[PDB]
């Protein structure tokens, strides 16, 4: 499941977490089994304007 | 105030809607220990010190 | 004290029942001994604990 969020909001990607994107955009089950991936992508997903 | 002389502000005789705190995105960290953040609007307290 | 054996049976049974009932007021290391408070206070990942 791929998506792009802010740098500080990656801590919300966990079972039973509170947050803004956690409760309105993407919510994980409490019995979630697996792994999560994160890496900085500022060089590609950002512009001067 | 300074951390060595931290101010203690009592909160009493008021109705508190914690939604305006929860819906605020300016907070870098939002963490509760003994209570659920989304259940705060359903509980009655006193002895509230900020 | 002539009827001490029957009274002892009654007292032991009632006392065991009372101790069993009183054990519901111990939190056993949890925040509270009332399940309703735990349900109405915490998120499910910590409520399960």
């Amino acid at each position: 499941d791929s998506f792009v969020i802010r740098g500080d909001e990656v801590r919300q990607i966990a079972p039973g977490q509170t947050g803004n994107i956690a409760d309105y955009n993407y919510k994980l089950p409490d019995d979630f089994t697996g792994c999560v991936i994160a890496w900085n992508s500022n060089n590609l997903d950002s512009k001067v304007g | 105030a300074s951390v060595y002389a931290w101010n203690r502000k009592r909160i009493s005789n008021c109705v508190a809607d914690y939604s305006v705190l929860y819906n605020s995105a300016s907070f870098s960290t939002f963490k509760c220990y003994g209570v659920s953040p989304t259940k705060l609007n359903d509980l009655c307290f006193t002895n509230v010190y900020a | 004290s002539a009827l001490g054996k029957l009274q002892d049976v009654v007292n032991q049974n009632a006392q065991a029942l009372n101790t069993l009932v009183k054990q519901l007021s111990s939190n056993f290391g949890a925040i509270s001994s009332v399940l309703n408070d735990i349900l109405s206070r915490l998120d499910p990942p910590e409520a399960e604990v």
